[PDB]
């Protein structure tokens, strides 16, 4: 159970790195809304950032959150340096995707998926 | 380069993607008269390199 | 030191890029595949396989082809032991069920038993 | 040997034709349903049965290597002809 | 057998070296022609 | 004879190749004396470096030294001497004559699975 | 069979675009040379391995 | 076994220096290049008059697909699905059943011509020369699903091009 | 066994065996296995803490001089707990030879980047990040190289499906190329091709 | 080939080469588009005797890799092969 760390020796350094990545994304959202000339608000983009951070909020392994911070830094570098187009930014907003049936009864009505 | 694609097409049937060299050899034998035309190409191709 | 102690369960589900619909609603089946009874060879019964529950295949309105929406419909994985398959499914957050390996039990064969003096095991023809 | 459904649609040599209430006939509106009017089941019936003087006949489809793999047909049944499983030609022992 | 083969004596020789055939006057001669054209024009 | 070029781009011609090779080989041996004696890197590198140094000290010519050191041009023999020197200085820090740090898992190099 | 054909390898001197241009032009020359040697030394026989 | 491209020292006598200076000031190699371009100006071009003149093809050419027949009208395809097993792009879709005379025949023989890589592995996997890749290359469509051939379209391509396909196979079957 | 069988090269087999013993005894700290294939290819299977010391050895040692990195490769083998097998193909132009250096990692243990040994690796292991998710410590600019910019998932992992999880199309409502869950109009047809009979008895594994 | 000798002479002067000896357009020197039928040979395994497959089985002579070292005196330092022989300069055209 002795594993080689990526960056963080424990979870507190890991939470420090998660926190600095969230600060950098939070600062980046108005510039991303502006220069990609998006149709969303700055508040809605910061909501999407908060949603994507809370999506991974159950991880207890320091190496897994180190890789999550590394991949978030990579997505941030692809956003700041304008390497993504507008479409890659707007793929976080699943807008053309119709909303899926969530309860039992509508999933029963549409088909066979549990 | 068009004439060498004709060589590919005479030996395989496709001008570019021949699928001709296979594990075990080649797929099909040379058709008759192909080596004569490869000679006729090579006899003149040095002048093309010279004018390039 | 240069080695940390992570006492947590190994979970890479946030790193695989698999969407949530295909992590938590899938049932992985871990099994040694049965011998095809059209044939006597057993070399396809040597490894453990992981597959998933088959989802909906429907008819293409244009050509009648089999249209699917399941990305995992062809994902068959090969494992040397049962525990490697169990560990791979637990690492990926897949709910799994395991069928144990069915071996053929050792038969008792005797060519002379085809011609017994007093047993029912005589062959009427050969 | 093509026939026609009451919808006016040609039945293919498989036997495929859309129903009247099937919406997929709309793909042929202003266009055509391409069928082949040379039914192989109707053309292989038109061949004469070959009367041979042997008990086992061989068929390759003709043309040598331009036909099918060479199979051997037994002709012991005098009730029924011996049909090649590839080309559909059929054979009868002449006795 | 009948197979795509070279002829009995093989094919003929094939040129494969560089041939830039060295044409033109000398540098002395070309400057002489140019200066002579200038002198004719000036006269 | 003062070779005009080495033929390799960026590999400059050495004016005095014999003295540079003697300096580099004795420097390799001086670095290599700080490795334990039973280490195979030390025994093998002392062996090949003493062979090359005796070949250098036995031949005054540059061309014949190139054809019997058998490592190409004399300047890339100098480059390989510099590379061996840098390598041995790193091999002091790495200490790779130690036992194996960790056995692999039981079926890590089993192919096919 | 490249150990049985005879050809030369063009070698640059300055590591630049121009010597690499000249290396490719001379490799076209040497390819014409190898094609001549292949057309003269083409052997009879089968073209797939005779392991079916 | 190697040669040195560009390892020439230019001569430094006054003759060669004045040659290089007449090249620099009088543009001699530029006139050489203009001469070679002028030399192609007066050549007959290599341009064929398409569509009236056609590019030369061989009998091995791999164009449009066709299901063939015997010389009795019976279709050669006996539904063995070797062509769709070998098909590297999975372009061939085959369904079969015994038909009314009990013969092993297909009810579906589809080829997606926009998956097809035109490599002809189907016509060499075929044991009875049923599927071939014929000589037609001029079959561009205006719609994507016009390139989704079913069995009817492929049998009609066979009936359309059979007089040519049989002669191409007659030319190349002793190489196969 | 003359015409159709590949001729065996015994001289290269003996020489690569001698050099494999050589490398195994110069570097016993990291060398785990040494093997030579029947077609004479040497593989040095090492511990992943010795990526830099072994590769620096083979690049710089006067009996090795493996100056060229031909190819750098990962292999997903999901039945191993260290599922990723990192492969370094190396070329010595001085001794006209090739060597293979193989190591391993799982999803979370980083491998040390070999850009300090071979700069050629700068993209290769970068691709091993993109295709397999193997992180490389102290890489200069480690990011994706082949996938799309918003691409989730490491595709050459063998649990990644052939078609992905998303597919693109243009949508004229949003005037934009969008990503949706993949629906195939024709499913990829999985063929179970493997024969139930043993093909190579020399490779028979001992049973349980 | 149908060029007049005035245009042919101007063309050969401008190129500096005898272009008619090596034309890039093809004429009656090429092969016929209809060839006689081949009789292709057979390989060495087309024999009726002494042709057992086990005596020419290439796939079944491949072995697993010989494990030279595994982790379960004055011997000569070796290299993976002898040092490469220096290439010789071309007698054909060294450009020297
Ligand atoms: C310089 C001015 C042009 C003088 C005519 C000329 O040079 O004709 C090309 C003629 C043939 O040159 P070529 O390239 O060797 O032609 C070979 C063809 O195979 C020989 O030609 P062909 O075998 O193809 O013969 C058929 C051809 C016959 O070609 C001609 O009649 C030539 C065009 C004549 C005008 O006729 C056509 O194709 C019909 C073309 C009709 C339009 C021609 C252009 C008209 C321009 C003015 C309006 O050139 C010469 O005979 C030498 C140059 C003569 C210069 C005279 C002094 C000034
Ligand atoms: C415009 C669109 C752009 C979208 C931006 C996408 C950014 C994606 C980057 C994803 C990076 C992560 O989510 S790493 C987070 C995972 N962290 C953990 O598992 C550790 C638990 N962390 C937490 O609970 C965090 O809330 C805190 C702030 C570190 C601590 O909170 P707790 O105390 O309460
Ligand atoms: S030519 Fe190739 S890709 Fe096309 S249908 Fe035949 S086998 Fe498939
Ligand atoms: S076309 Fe040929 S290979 Fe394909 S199913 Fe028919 S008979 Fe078999
Ligand atoms: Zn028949």
């Amino acid at each position: 159970t002795s594993v080689k760390p990526i960056f963080s020796r424990d979870m507190n350094e890991a939470k420090r790195r998660v926190r600095e990545l969230y600060r950098a994304w939070y600062r980046e959202v108005p510039n991303t809304v502006h220069l990609f000339q998006l149709d969303i608000s700055v508040k809605q983009g910061r909501d999407k950032v908060r949603e994507m951070f809370k999506k991974n909020a159950h991880v207890t392994d320091p190496r897994v959150v180190d890789l999550l911070v590394i991949k978030g830094k990579m997505e941030l570098e692809e956003t700041i340096n304008v390497w993504k187009q507008r479409t890659h930014v707007m793929r976080f907003f699943h807008e053309t995707e119709a909303p899926r049936p969530k309860d039992f009864l509508s999933k029963f009505y549409v088909g066979h998926d549990p | 380069r068009e004439k060498m694609f004709e060589f590919y097409e005479r030996v395989s049937g496709a001008r570019m993607h021949a699928a001709y060299v296979r594990p075990g050899g080649v797929h099909q034998d040379l058709p008759l008269g192909l080596m004569d035309d490869i000679y006729e190409f090579s006899k003149n191709f040095s002048l093309r390199i010279d004018e390039l | 030191t240069q080695l940390i102690t992570v006492d947590e369960k190994l979970d890479i589900t946030t790193l695989t890029g698999v969407p949530e619909e295909h992590i938590k609603t899938r049932k992985a089946r871990i099994f040694v595949p049965a011998r095809n009874n059209m044939q006597s060879g057993v070399n396809n019964t040597k490894k453990w396989k992981m597959e998933f529950d088959t989802r909906e295949r429907w008819e293409n309105p244009l050509m009648g082809w089999a249209s699917t929406a399941d990305p995992l419909s062809n994902l068959v994985l090969t494992f040397s032991t049962k525990e490697d398959a169990i560990a791979f499914a637990e690492k990926n957050g897949w709910s799994y069920d395991v069928e144990e390996r069915k071996v053929p039990k050792p038969k008792s064969k005797s060519y002379g038993a085809n011609f017994s003096w007093n047993k029912r095991t005589r062959v009427s023809t050969k | 040997g093509v026939r026609t459904s009451p919808t006016g649609e040609k039945v293919t040599h498989t036997g495929q034709v859309y129903d009247d209430e099937d919406y997929r006939r709309v793909r042929f509106v202003g266009r055509q349903k391409e069928v082949n009017e040379n039914f192989a089941i109707d053309l292989i019936a038109e061949q004469p049965v070959s009367q041979v003087g042997s008990r086992v006949i061989s068929c390759d489809g003709g043309g040598g290597a331009l036909g099918h793999p060479r199979v051997y047909i037994n002709l012991d049944k005098e009730t029924k002809t011996g049909t090649c499983g590839y080309c559909g030609l059929q054979f009868r022992q002449q006795h | 057998v009948k197979q795509d083969m070279p002829p009995v004596g093989g094919y003929g020789p094939i040129d494969y070296k560089r041939n830039l055939p060295r044409r033109g006057l000398s540098g002395y001669s070309m400057f002489a022609v140019g200066i002579g054209a200038l002198l004719f024009g000036y006269w | 004879l003062l070779k005009k070029t080495t033929g390799l781009v960026g590999l400059a011609v050495c004016e005095t190749p014999h003295e540079r090779l003697k300096i580099l080989y004795t420097k390799i041996l001086d670095v290599l004396g700080h490795i334990p004696k039973n280490a195979a890197y030390r025994k093998y590198t002392e062996q090949i470096t003493n062979e090359k140094l005796s070949i250098v000290k036995a031949e005054p010519d540059v061309k014949k030294l190139e054809e019997q050191l058998q490592g190409g041009q004399i300047e890339e023999v100098i480059l390989q001497a510099e590379n061996e020197l840098s390598l041995a200085r790193k091999m002091i820090q790495w200490k790779p004559w130690e036992p194996l740090v960790e056995e692999p898992p039981a079926s890590q190099w089993k192919w096919p699975i | 069979v490249y150990d049985q054909v005879e050809f030369d390898v063009p070698i640059g001197s300055r590591g630049d675009c121009y010597d690499r241009y000249l290396c490719r032009v001379e490799e076209m020359r040497q390819s014409i040379r190898i094609i001549s040697q292949c057309l003269n030394k083409m052997p009879p026989g089968e073209i797939k391995v005779d392991d079916a | 076994t190697y040669k040195y491209v560009n390892l020439r020292e230019p001569s430094m006598d006054m003759k060669s220096v004045t040659d290089r200076a007449a090249q620099t000031l009088l543009w001699t190699e530029l006139i050489r290049g203009l001469g070679m371009t002028l030399s192609y100006l007066f050549r007959e071009p290599a341009t064929i008059n398409y569509p009236f003149e056609k590019g030369p093809l061989s009998p091995r050419f791999r164009g449009e697909h066709a299901l063939r027949r015997y010389p009795s009208g019976e279709e050669r395809c006996i539904a063995c699905k070797l062509c769709e097993a070998v098909c590297p792009a999975q372009a061939i879709t085959i369904e079969a059943e015994p038909r009314a005379d009990g013969s092993r025949r297909t009810t579906r023989y589809d080829i997606d011509m926009t998956k097809c890589i035109y490599c002809g592995f189907c016509q060499e996997a075929c044991p009875v020369d049923a599927i071939v890749e014929g000589p037609n290359f001029e079959f561009s469509t205006e719609t994507h699903e016009e390139l989704l051939y079913n069995k009817e379209k492929l049998l009609n391509n066979g009936d359309k091009w059979e007089a040519e396909i049989a002669a191409n196979i007659q030319a190349d079957y002793l190489y196969r | 066994t003359r015409p159709t069988v590949r001729p065996r090269n015994d001289v290269a087999h003996k020489q690569l065996s001698a050099f494999g013993e050589y490398v195994a005894e110069i570097l016993p700290k990291y060398v785990q296995q040494v093997q030579v294939s029947c077609f004479s290819e040497l593989e040095i299977c090492i511990h992943p803490d010795g990526v830099i010391p072994v590769l620096t050895f083979l690049r710089d040692h006067s009996n090795a001089q493996f100056k060229s990195l031909a190819d750098l490769t990962a292999v997903d083998i999901p039945t191993r707990q260290n599922r990723f097998e990192i492969v370094y193909n190396l070329l010595s132009l001085r001794f006209n030879s090739r060597i293979r250096v193989k190591t391993y990692t799982d999803e979370l243990t980083p491998v040390e980047s070999s850009v300090s040994v071979y700069k050629a690796a700068n993209w290769y292991e970068r691709e091993i990040w993109d295709m397999f998710g193997v992180f490389f410590a102290n890489h200069p600019d480690l990011r994706r190289i082949l996938t799309d910019y918003g691409f989730e998932g490491h595709p050459f992992r063998k649990d990644f499906p052939l078609s992905g999880y998303v597919e693109l199309r243009y949508d004229d409502e949003v005037k934009r190329v969008v990503a949706e869950p993949v629906e195939l109009a024709q499913e990829f047809r999985k063929f179970d091709l493997n024969s139930p009979w043993e093909a190579f008895p020399a490779y028979r594994q001992p049973p349980e | 080939a149908s060029a007049t000798r005035l245009i042919q002479g101007l063309r050969n002067w401008a190129s500096g080469r005898d272009l008619q000896a090596k034309l890039q357009l093809r004429y009656q020197e090429i092969s016929k588009r209809t060839q006689p039928p081949p009789k292709l040979p057979v390989g060495p395994s087309h024999r009726l005797s002494n042709n057992y497959y086990c005596a020419r089985d290439g796939r079944r002579e491949a072995m697993p890799p010989s494990i030279v070292m595994s982790s379960q005196s004055e011997k000569k330092a070796v290299s993976p092969a002898p040092p490469i022989k220096r290439w010789e300069l071309s007698q054909d055209e060294p450009y020297l």
